[PDB]
RNA sequence: CAGGCCUUGACAUGCUAGGGAACCCGGGUGAAAGCCUGGGGUGCCCCGCGAGGGGAGCCCUAGCACAGGUGCUGCAUGGCCGUCGUCAGCUCGUGCCGUGAGGUGUUGGGUUAAGUCCCGCAACGAGCGCAACCCCCGCCGUUAGUUGCCAGCGGUUCGGCCGGGCACUCUAACGGGACUGCCCGCGAAAGCGGGAGGAAGGAGGGGACGACGUCUGGUCAGCAUGGCCCUUACGGCCUGGGCGACACACGUGCUACAAUGCCCACUACAAAGCGAUGCCACCCGGCAACGGGGAGCUAAUCGCAAAAAGGUGGGCCCAGUUCGGAUUGGGGUCUGCAACCCGACCCCAUGAAGCCGGAAUCGCUAGUAAUCGCGGAUCAGCCAUGCCGCGGUGAAUACG
């Protein structure tokens, strides 16, 4: 139950509380960041490839 | 609980059942899934079969169980004991 | 008239601010220098591995640098000349008054 | 202590307000 | 888990971002999704052209897109017969104005993605793996690079037990930040599974 | 999981045929999905004032190629991660020794956090690691002075509010500064001890960074992928339930067992963050949660925001207590279509165990431990006492 779940989440529900976020890259439903729309795994992958503008490794 | 500025909630599909009964031969056996529906004083006297997730449990309503919800009278877990 | 310019990369933003300051003196209007505003830093922390290794993490940060430029006098000749400038695509501007 | 909702310390611990911790 | 991504480690020091634009909290994710869509579409379009790098650049409702390929003619075609076409669909895939640029790579031997892609293509052709790694590393070293490394992981030669074979020459200082190291990755989908190919090319220190 | 439902399917290309759809508001039954349903409209290219017929964005019915599977295998795999271990190592070219596996180099002496460096040597050199190159903190300088700040000046409704200034603090870019650099001693040398100066002294403090390899290590449920398996069901939709069970056992935490304390009132002092179906000033009503008006702020401008420990004053007087706040009864607020199973918060009442914990076991060497509060991600709401960060107060000890 992966493709159907992704499409159903992409669909409008009868109630507004039944809408939940999913990762726009791999379809994950857990740990999805609002700022990027991506899950933590995809976020790390894309950040290591320089494809996230202004995003850099943090160290202080 | 629910706020008194809002009314007490009934699903309006079971309320229609009891209301239509009250003027058309008011005693039968209704099966419902609305465990969240609140019992109403009009519902007193009816036997309602409430889903527990597996089966419909018949509940006969009385006066001292008016403000509760239907789901509180259909237990959902069977325990017995350990051993 | 106040121009606020923001960007992810500070080098190109600084170059744009210096370009604005230098060009604004072609028809001098008592130019007010490009001042820096507090950088806004957004942090994200992720589990390093795809599964179960909570104690290992990686930190990422995204920073927004902000600079401000003011011209005391309008300088319409220098104002209409500011329409078509050399703006790096990473620099987002906003003019106001 | 911090586990008592009817004190300033307990409301501070829960991060709420009321009669005992007014705003 | 052992090694950090060579490019991610040096972002803002030696390497530069592949996408360069500014967006606020309201527009960042939609532009990012559009960028991923564009890159994914172009990846399966110019594969035979030798697609190394795709750069997305946005000013205001207009996006640049500059691609770097081994053979620009494979992207442009006869009088641009393909160059225009790949642009038009892109607009129909973005709803904006696009300025697709084509750039030639001076040395295909010095671009780690191209080396990795070539090695993966050879592996898919049921070629020998160890010979391929040796030959690719020697080819890179023959073009003035100060060092090179190629690593292949998987069921090398269809074997039932996965192995890792790597070759190296010169210098590959992965712990040096001033070192300009280009990293490339490729996948080989053989009938017996997927093999991973990694390429490191060292081009001196800035 | 139970029940009710669908069949080329909730998603993708293609071959047909019958309609030609395309897009939009209503009818019965049902818990909903669904089933049976009642009223209008396709551009574009056509013969064209013609009945109309043709190719076309696109849709449905009946067939197919097929889609779909969080179904199995991490003992077929990629990618990523944990671990030995930020440990001081692991190797290579040529030469030389050995029948050979192999050795030497890389062993010995001194030194270092370090295969760090020096000396000696059948070795002479090199690579991956160490270190350095990058970030934050600590001192200073240049560029600047708004929404930042207010030393001097003049006003003032007493707030930098104003004029004004960039002195100072600060903000953020660029630089300098620390390198055994100097003096004394020790030693072939590397280096070790002492001192001056300096904000900083011997790696200045903290991050980022993890060698060849090991563990048949973890992940087919994040993704990808070989093989195997299902195909009006192991696919798909809905409602309800379960993941929240409970004779017990264990791990990680929170709150305490009190007077170096608890309660009440007044009164100080931060940092880093977040905010447009948002943050919400202020005023009104309720003891309150909160509700009703309603500014300012797309935010160095407005808000969250009260910091708490602290300081001052008073009360409690050694008690299961004005310690402790579990459990339960009742009245409410808010979010959500809906708080029964199974949310959070306010008020009233209830006021359990607990008097410092057996064998045993854990963390920590300095702005550390301990202790106090604050923010953020996810998020309608929240079961967060978790996690990632931030600052306030601030020890003891290391003989060996
Ligand atoms: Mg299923
Ligand atoms: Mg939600
Ligand atoms: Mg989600
Ligand atoms: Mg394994
Ligand atoms: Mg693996
Ligand atoms: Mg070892
Ligand atoms: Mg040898
Ligand atoms: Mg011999
Ligand atoms: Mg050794
Ligand atoms: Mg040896
Ligand atoms: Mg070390
Ligand atoms: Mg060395
Ligand atoms: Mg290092
Ligand atoms: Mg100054
Ligand atoms: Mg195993
Ligand atoms: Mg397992
Ligand atoms: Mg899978
Ligand atoms: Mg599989
Ligand atoms: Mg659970
Ligand atoms: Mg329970
Ligand atoms: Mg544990
Ligand atoms: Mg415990
Ligand atoms: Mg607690
Ligand atoms: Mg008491
Ligand atoms: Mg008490
Ligand atoms: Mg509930
Ligand atoms: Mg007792
Ligand atoms: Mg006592
Ligand atoms: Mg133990
Ligand atoms: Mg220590
Ligand atoms: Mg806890
Ligand atoms: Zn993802």
């Amino acid at each position: 139950a992966r493709k159907a779940l992704i499409e159903k989440a992409k669909r409008t529900p009868k109630f507004k509380v039944r809408a939940y976020t999913r990762c726009v890259r791999c379809g994950r439903a857990r740990s999805v960041y609002r700022f990027f729309g991506l899950c933590r795994i995809c976020l790390r992958e894309l950040a290591h490839k320089g494809q996230l503008p202004g995003v850099r490794k943090a160290s202080w | 609980p629910r706020s008194l500025k809002k009314g007490v909630f009934v699903d309006d599909h079971l309320l229609e059942k009891v209301l239509e009964l009250n003027a058309k031969g008011e005693k039968r056996l209704i099966k419902t899934w609305s465990r969240r529906s609140t019992i109403v004083p009009e519902m007193v006297g009816h036997t309602i079969a409430v889903y527990n997730g597996k089966q419909h449990v018949p509940v006969y309503i009385t006066e001292n169980m008016v403000g509760h919800k239907l789901g509180e009278f259909a237990p959902t877990r069977t325990y017995r004991g350990h051993g | 008239i106040r121009i606020k310019l923001r960007g992810f990369d500070h080098k190109t933003l600084d170059a744009s601010a210096q370009k604005i300051v230098e060009a604004a003196r072609r028809s001098g209007a008592q130019v007010s220098g490009p001042i820096p505003l507090p950088t806004r830093v957004r942090r994200f922390t992720v589990i390093r591995g795809p599964f179960k290794h909570k104690d290992s993490r990686e930190h990422f940060e995204l920073r927004t640098h902000n600079r401000l430029v003011d011209i005391i006098n309008p300088n319409r000749k220098t104002i209409e000349q500011l329409m078509t400038l050399d703006l790096p695509t990473g620099v987002e501007i906003e003019i106001k008054t | 202590g911090k586990g008592d909702r009817r004190t300033r310390r307990g409301k501070i611990w829960r991060g709420t307000y009321g009669k005992y911790r007014p705003r | 888990g052992n090694k950090i991504h060579p490019i991610g480690f040096r972002l803002g020091i030696t390497r530069d971002w592949e996408s360069r634009w500014y967006a606020g909290k309201k527009q960042y994710r939609h532009l990012l999704l559009e960028d991923q869509r564009i890159r994914g579409l172009l990846e399966k379009e110019l594969y035979s052209a030798g697609l190394a790098r795709v750069d997305i650049e946005r000013a205001a409702d207009n996006v640049a897109v500059t691609v770097h390929v081994a053979k620009p003619g494979v992207v442009i075609g006869r009088g641009g017969e393909r160059i225009r076409v790949l642009r038009e669909e892109l607009a129909k895939l973005t709803g904006k104005n696009v300025a697709l640029n084509v750039q030639e790579v001076q040395n295909p031997n010095l671009s780690a993605p191209l080396v990795a892609q070539r090695v993966a293509e050879q592996i898919e052709r049921r070629f020998a793996v160890r010979r391929a790694i040796k030959q690719a590393v020697q080819r890179v070293m023959e073009s003035g690079a100060k060092g090179a490394k190629v690593i292949v992981s998987g069921r090398i030669g269809g074997a039932e037990q996965a192995r890792t074979e790597w070759a190296a020459q010169g210098r590959v200082p992965l712990h040096t930040l001033r070192a300009n190291i280009d990293y490339g990755f490729a996948l080989a989908r053989t009938t017996y599974g997927v093999l991973g190919v990694k390429a490191y090319i060292f081009l001196g220190e800035v």
